[PDB]
RNA sequence: CGACUCUUAGCGGUGGAUCACUCGGCUCGUGCGUCGAUGAAGAACGCAGCUAGCUGCGAGAAUUAAUGUGAAUUGCAGGUUGAUCAUCGACACUUCGAACGCACUUGCGGCCCCGGGUUCCUCCCGGGGCUACGCCUGUCUGAGCGUCGCU
RNA sequence: CGCUGCGGUGAGCCUUGAAGCCUAGGGCGCGGGCCCGGGUGGAGCCGCCGCAGGUGCAGAUCUUGGUGGUAGUAGCAAAUAUUCAAACGAGAACUUUGAAGGCCGAAGUGGAGAAGGGUUCCAUGUGAACAGCAGUUGAACAUGGGUCAGUCGGUCCUGAGAGAUGGGCGAGCGCCGUUCCGAAGGGACGGGCGAUGGCCUCCGUUGCCCUCAGCCGAUCGAAAGGGAGUCGGGUUCAGA
RNA sequence: AAGGCUAAAUACCGGCACGAGACCGAUAGUCAACAAGUACCGUAAGGGAAAGUUGAAAAGAACUUUGAAGAGAGAGUUCA
RNA sequence: CGCGACCUCAGAUCAGACGUGGCGACCCGCUGAAUUUAAGCAUAUUAGUCAGCGGAGGAAAAGAAACUAACCAGGAUUCCCUCAGUAACGGCGAGUGAACAGGGAAGAGCCCAGCGCCGAAUCCCCGCCCCGCGGCGGGGCGCGGGAAAUGUGGCGUACGG
């Protein structure tokens, strides 16, 4: 009775989705994510999983505030200035 | 890997010996045409022209 | 469930949205080797996790 | 009439406004087009439209702008907007004057021994 | 020989850099050769093409003597489209054969007040070339 | 002294290990103060500390904070080397004085295992391969 | 209507209200499977819709 | 001769080896060596005339301005006093997130100011600005049979 | 002998057809192998002297991919049962309508919900694939549609519990602990003073002083517990 | 000694931007030459693929004919 | 009692600031194994290594001797060659293992407290004036406020002053 007949009461989530990283890993009785540990300030990251950490690091996501640092550097982020007018 | 032993070193007397032995067989016509070089209208074979 | 929170729906309705076979118009684009979508999830098959 | 930014930067602002809603409206009833089997001829207007109501958008906002960092021209503290905004670790350098402050002491030595110009023989 | 070291000579380089231009240098590797009759009236070798310029294939199963103006230049396929090159289709319609410009000699330039502007800078550099030279 | 928090005792290892109670800290005690004073003031920057008094329970110590935005630090020549942002939390990296000792380094005989930057920089080139190009 | 998923009843009345100068009884609203907000605005006795939809052109 | 079975060859299938290609890797080297409370990295949801993914972007949403460039974009439609690309210094940048009014249901507040609502008369509605923790300098208000002084 | 790349060399080969592959063709070598002919193919390749190696397969219950024999075989047998006619249609044991015969038999094979699923709901259209026969049918596919609340729930309350601050511990991320080592109330009434607003009437608003206070553990914790208040009739292809 | 600061030579499998190679050549080389950390699996931590090539140019087979259609027979395109 | 100092200690959505999180190849501080080797194994070894925790920078750390030496003496740190698989450690088994001198790369030195002198000669902030004002700074004027005698600044640090 271990195997096909108990498949059939599963039906109470322990995860459901975190607000922080997205994954569907956060334990609704424990309050925290498995996944990034959302209530902890700091973010969840290992080194005994390598893999683990290319799939979430700062080169993944659309890095839409900090593509824009890596153009404004070439420049010296200079600020106030307009190019001169026709 | 890449610390694999790419580069050798060769004495210095048996590299300057070599430059000789280079030097030597270009002044000798059997061995440059053996070389493939169409050489059969040259004036000499110690080809010298002037410095300017 | 007929009980869902706003997060829920919210999120049923975008995989909803992103079922839709690719329009006939895109292979008729230059460099296109898309030939059908390839992330079609079926309700019955696939389970969307969840 | 191709709405041009060169055309805006002249006019004052509540008249801007005036000419805002005005594509305001145009847009609500392109969009009613748009469900209505409207032609295809308006349907591509939609286009022209939202981009020329960005346009009046970005120079109220501009215009706007500098008008207030105009008034904060001279006075010591002003908005977060308006401090230069460039990478919060080179926010938090010395000034351009406090890292050339030199100690009494550290002065008397450069007027005292300068660096030389020199040269040594064959 | 090229002795830049920041120009680079890799084949999968070149071919990467050429099949992503974007427009504006689309529209530079689109150049053609000006015929001899206008190459020295402007002394200019070669000029980016236009859209309604007057044209000769040289190269190709449509070369010939035949003038025929550019209809469009379709910069996506790196390709334009003479006016009278084209081809019959199974239905009875007609369909522009592409060209590629660099098998194409120009005859006749759409001028203007930015192509004449061209036109010029690329004769004022061609001649320092001759009195830096002589 | 420290005693290693393992749950009754259980170092699953070789008898080498077993040790559970008679272990003591590499740092001083006056080092893991100045820590505790300069992560609870984060802002500030420890300076140095002073023992001021002792039982058989505590040790207090008297830590030095500088606050590196105020002008009368900011603006003073011989301090303003504190404002430089290489010098953030300096007792977590043990520069202080107190931080230093523990480290064990200095000139001479008696402080070899420490040549280079630290015990790690020693330990690194001297346990690196330094393969040539033509060996 | 279909008004943005963030408008309330309030703000849907008032902006019917301004946009086509008309006054309204209730506002009924729904969010769609797809995710847009969709609002059913009766209008007060004294305006026939009918009329209304023919001016903001749907008929 | 049959049928069946076996062998060989031609042809045809099945299958995708081989070969030839290569806008991808791998390795070495060079220069630089820059994130964030002015809201980062990451996540979510949105945004196209026809668009699901990828890519780009943020309600100004496959982008605005500016400058350079100088006639396209293109799958199909539609429409030089600057099309389109590139650059990018102005402006803008939804919701989560260190995440900041309190909670995490998007749920309840509080304060101040405007507009309807009044005709400030309390409400109600909308809008705007605030309302996190630690800590520094300073200010204000305080506490103490702490140490005192004067009445 | 063979494979791959590199330095030399062959005034080498090649769209008048390279590599590869096929071959009842002609041959060479003891052999590893190789050279010709023919066919196919469509863009590169080889000889020689040196150099370099991720260099030669029949096996490893080898790895990945592909294909056989078995084999048109085992099998498509739990829960009594179908029949006639018609319609649509290229096509009907299976769809639809009608009739007949049956079953579930109110602890249902009925009518509604929770959890879970997430558009499967509804309409029109199609018959490639899928629905282990079939299909004119479908929960498949393609287009479109559809969920309306002061009163029904959530929201509020606390439960077992969870969990901040003070404090304590801790190398440290943090942990313990939940009234315990705490200056833990930002409220209220009245009075007094000053001030304003509207017919500064009288009331409201505000500041200051005085007077009073048991609060007592922030916060979270139930779509079945606590919890004010909606019922009748009608209406849709699908919501009441 | 028990207080403090200090460039250069040095390190750099991440980042930005480049150059190169006696390297691999789609079962190789990164897991990933492609809508790849994607599809998919697992409550979760995590695990994690397969998949390049028409042609110079779509010129992508009009039209006739059999069939309900898929599919054929002609014709046509192309050096093929 | 009243009033005022001062010292301790609170409260503020007080005025202005600052810290948190990410990345983590390189770097600094801790913590820290066991496979493994010893043909078994417990010390050793693996190894101050992996994992774990904290903190940075464009580099970090180190650094101007409480040094090395025993010479006729050298003279901050770091890096390279060598010293050297050496001295030494080690069930003296397996194994482990530096430094000085020497040659190079680079080369740069300095500041306090104290001790004393100078009438606090010093600093922060607000208000006004001028100069610039996208690194809010310079000068001036304030019987304007505060910090500071429980010690600010100048001189001066072992090479002496």
């Amino acid at each position: 009775t271990k195997g096909t007949s108990s498949f059939g009461k599963r039906r109470n989530k322990t995860h459901t989705l975190c607000r922080r990283c997205g994954s569907k890993a956060y334990h609704l009785q424990k309050s925290t994510c498995g996944k990034c540990g959302y209530p902890a300030k700091r973010k969840r990251k290992y080194n005994w999983s390598a893999k683990a950490k290319r799939r979430n690091t700062t080169g993944t996501g659309r890095m839409r505030h900090l593509k824009i640092v890596y153009r404004r550097f070439r420049h010296g982020f200079r600020e106030g200035t307009t190019p001169k007018p026709k | 890997k890449t610390w694999r032993r790419w580069h050798r070193r060769v004495n210095t007397t048996q590299k300057r010996y070599a430059i000789c032995s280079a030097l030597a067989a270009s002044a000798l016509p059997a061995l440059v045409m053996s070389k493939g070089h169409r050489i059969e209208e040259v004036p000499e074979l110690p080809l010298v022209v002037e410095d300017k | 469930s007929s009980h869902k929170t706003f997060r829920i729906k919210r999120f049923l309705a975008k995989k909803q949205k992103q079922n839709r076979p690719i329009p006939q118009w895109i292979w008729m684009k230059t460099g296109n080797k898309i030939r059908y979508n390839s992330k079609r999830r079926h309700w019955r098959r696939t389970k969307l996790g969840l | 009439a191709k709405i041009k930014a060169r055309d805006l930067r002249g006019k004052k602002k509540e008249e801007l406004l005036k000419q805002l809603d005005d594509l305001k409206v145009e847009l609500s009833q392109l969009r009613v087009a748009k469900v209505t089997g409207g032609a295809a001829s308006k349907l591509s207007k939609i286009r022209v439209v939202r981009k020329s109501i960005a346009r009046v958008l970005t120079v109220i906002n501009q215009t706007q702008k500098e008008n207030l960092r105009k008034f904060y021209k001279g006075k010591k503290y002003k908005p977060l907007d308006l401090r230069p905004k460039k990478t919060r670790a080179m926010r938090r350098r010395l000034n351009k004057h406090e890292e050339s402050l030199k100690t009494k002491k550290q002065q008397r030595k450069e007027r005292l021994y300068p660096l030389r110009k020199y040269a040594v023989k064959a | 020989m090229k002795f830049n070291p920041f120009v680079t000579s890799d084949r999968s380089k070149n071919r990467k850099r050429h099949f992503n231009a974007p427009s504006h240098i689309r529209r530079k590797i689109m150049s053609s050769p000006l015929s001899k009759e206008l190459r020295q009236k402007y002394n200019v070798r070669s000029m980016p093409i236009r859209k309604d310029d007057e044209v000769q294939v040289v190269r190709g199963h449509y070369k010939g003597q035949q003038i025929g103006k550019v209809v469009q230049v379709y910069r996506k396929k790196y390709v334009i489209y003479i006016e009278r090159v084209q081809r019959e289709k199974a239905n009875g319609t007609t369909v522009h054969v592409g060209i590629h410009p660099s098998k194409v000699v120009i005859t006749r330039l759409k001028l203007d007040k930015d192509r004449k502007k061209i036109l010029e800078r690329k004769a004022k550099s061609r001649q320092v070339g001759k009195e830096k030279g002589k | 002294g420290r005693k290693r928090p393992v749950p009754k005792g259980a170092t699953y290892g070789k008898p080498v290990h077993h040790g559970v109670n008679q272990l003591k800290f590499a740092r001083s005690l006056q080092s893991v103060a100045e820590e505790r004073a300069g992560r609870h003031c984060g802002a500030l920057r420890v300076l140095n500390s002073y023992w001021v008094g002792e039982d058989s329970t505590y040790k207090f110590f008297e830590v030095i904070l500088i606050d590196p935005f105020h002008k009368a630090i900011r603006r003073n020549p011989d301090t303003q080397w504190i404002t430089k942002p290489v010098h953030k939390h300096r007792e977590m990296r043990g520069l202080t004085s107190a931080g230093r000792k523990s480290r064990g380094l200095g000139k001479g005989h008696k402080f070899h295992h420490t040549i280079g930057g630290s015990r790690r920089a020693a330990w690194r080139r001297r346990n690196t391969l330094q393969l040539h190009r033509y060996r | 209507f279909i008004v943005d998923v963030k408008a309330n009843k309030h703000q849907i009345k008032q902006a019917v209200k301004k946009l086509y100068d008309i006054d309204v009884a209730k506002v009924n609203t729904l969010i769609r499977p797809d995710g847009e907000k969709k609002a059913y605005v009766r209008l007060a006795p004294d305006y026939d819709a009918l009329d209304v939809a023919n001016k903001i052109g749907i008929i």
